[PDB]
């Protein structure tokens, strides 16, 4: 749900 | 001295022309504080860009390159004015000048132009600044080119609104070839290029890919200078934010044993900061990704991080070991637990930071599931990890988090309540 890929800022 | 040298460069002769200008061009080349605005206010500005065209007198074309270049190293206002008599196209067409002297001052000038601004970036971009200025760079090109050509590139590619892609594509196969320097500076510039480059969406991230720097990149994460370390793994680390076949391509080059050594090795917090980040960024991926990681001995020093390191680090080890809970098979995630990870993930439970709560009150249910489809397997009557959250006093936190302001906080502590101590 709020877990996964992370884009820069 | 002044009115002699307005008076040389206002004149027609030759040498009192140029004698004038190398005199503004060493008042501006001063190392404390130049005189930039006192030099514009003696109107010596336009006439040094008239100066520029003397394509019969290259050495006065560089001094005028040089004077401008200081004049265009000042404040916005200095920048303007360099602008605001058309500079900038002049500069673009000596990139192709017969003289190597005058062709490295029009780029350290296109590059302090570019530097101040992502509007003045556009407009020498817009000036087609980019083809020439690739056009002069080859096997015979000197290292003092090399290293004015890599900055003023970085200065293309640098800044928020980013530049149109299409606009930096052409850079690509340059900086691909310019990162397999072994000069510091130009290793440096390059790698923020390509940082700069590499940040966005997956589409740009595959043309990166695609220009084959990946394998050099991963070497420069082992380099000893914090200059060419810093710009490579945000390269590394915007990569890794991609797909799972983009997220490969760093794997398969051995990344993750580099990105280990950095948390071992006694390096700056923001350093660590990013090569957990970029770790969380490959948790965040398919089983096999997941597998890689443990494989390459990470979840021990990751756990220890987490449980003892500086905030701004523990943050994203919460991310990198609570991603890997997500997509991690039921015994990845039993190999996560035996490396002790309930405790970090139970102890910032309590953090003022609402989305790490989140994060790790996440990675605790996902737990919990492989610790509940152990009790269903082999028919006991206890869930391992539920006793195990209790005993790290997660199971208090967890009670704590229902008084919480946060629904998001909120509805997931009532949810794992409900489903493991009903």
């Amino acid at each position: 749900s709020v877990l996964g890929k992370r884009k820069r800022h | 001295s002044l009115p002699a040298m307005i008076g040389g460069v206002y004149s027609d002769d030759n040498n009192l022309q140029l004698e004038a200008t190398t005199q503004f061009r060493k008042l501006l080349s001063i190392e404390r504080s130049p005189p930039i605005e006192e030099v514009i206010q003696s109107g010596v500005v336009p006439r040094f860009v008239q100066f520029l065209t003397r394509e019969d007198f290259p050495q006065l074309q560089f001094e005028a390159a040089w004077a401008l270049t200081n004049i265009a190293s000042g404040t916005s206002e200095n920048t303007k004015v360099v602008i605001d008599h058309g500079a900038v196209p002049i500069f673009v067409k000596l990139l192709g000048s017969s003289s190597d002297d005058v062709r490295e001052q029009a780029v350290w000038a296109l590059g302090n132009v570019a530097g101040d601004s992502p509007k003045c970036r556009d407009l020498v971009l817009a000036n087609g600044a980019l083809l020439p200025l690739l056009a002069q760079l080859n096997e015979h090109t000197k290292l003092s080119m090399l290293r004015n050509a890599t900055w003023t590139l970085s200065n293309f590619c640098r800044g928020k609104p980013q530049p149109s892609f299409e606009q930096t594509r052409p850079a690509l196969p340059a900086l691909a070839r310019l990162i397999h320097s072994n000069d510091e500076e130009v290793l440096t510039d390059a790698c923020w290029a390509l940082s700069y480059l590499s940040d966005g969406t997956n589409d740009k991230i595959q043309a990166v890919i695609e220009a084959g720097v990946c394998p050099r990149l991963v070497e420069l994460l082992l380099h000893p200078s914090p200059s060419v370390l810093i710009p490579a793994l945000r390269t590394v680390g915007n990569i890794v934010t991609g797909d799972d076949a983009q997220t490969q391509c760093i794997i398969d080059h051995q990344a993750l044993p580099c990105l280990l050594s950095l948390l071992t090795q006694n390096l700056k917090k923001s350093i660590k900061k990013e090569a957990c980040w970029t770790i969380s960024n490959i948790t965040a991926g398919n089983k096999d990704q997941i597998q890689a990681v443990i494989n390459a001995g990470i979840i021990g020093p990751l756990v220890n991080l987490l449980q003892t390191a500086e905030f701004d680090i523990k943050k994203e080890a919460a991310w990198a070991i609570s991603n890997a809970t997500s997509g991690g098979s039921h015994d990845q995630i039993k190999y996560l637990v035996s490396e002790g990870c309930i405790k970090p993930l139970c102890d910032l439970l309590i953090c003022p930071d609402i989305r790490i709560v989140t994060v790790c009150l996440e990675g605790l249910e996902n737990i919990l599931k492989v610790g509940e489809t152990d009790k269903t397997l082999a028919a006991g009557d206890v869930n391992v990890f539920s006793q195990m959250i209790d005993e790290a006093e997660g199971l208090e936190k967890i009670e704590n988090l229902q008084s919480h302001d946060n629904n998001e906080i909120y509805e997931k502590a009532v949810k794992i309540l409900e489903a493991y101590w009903m």
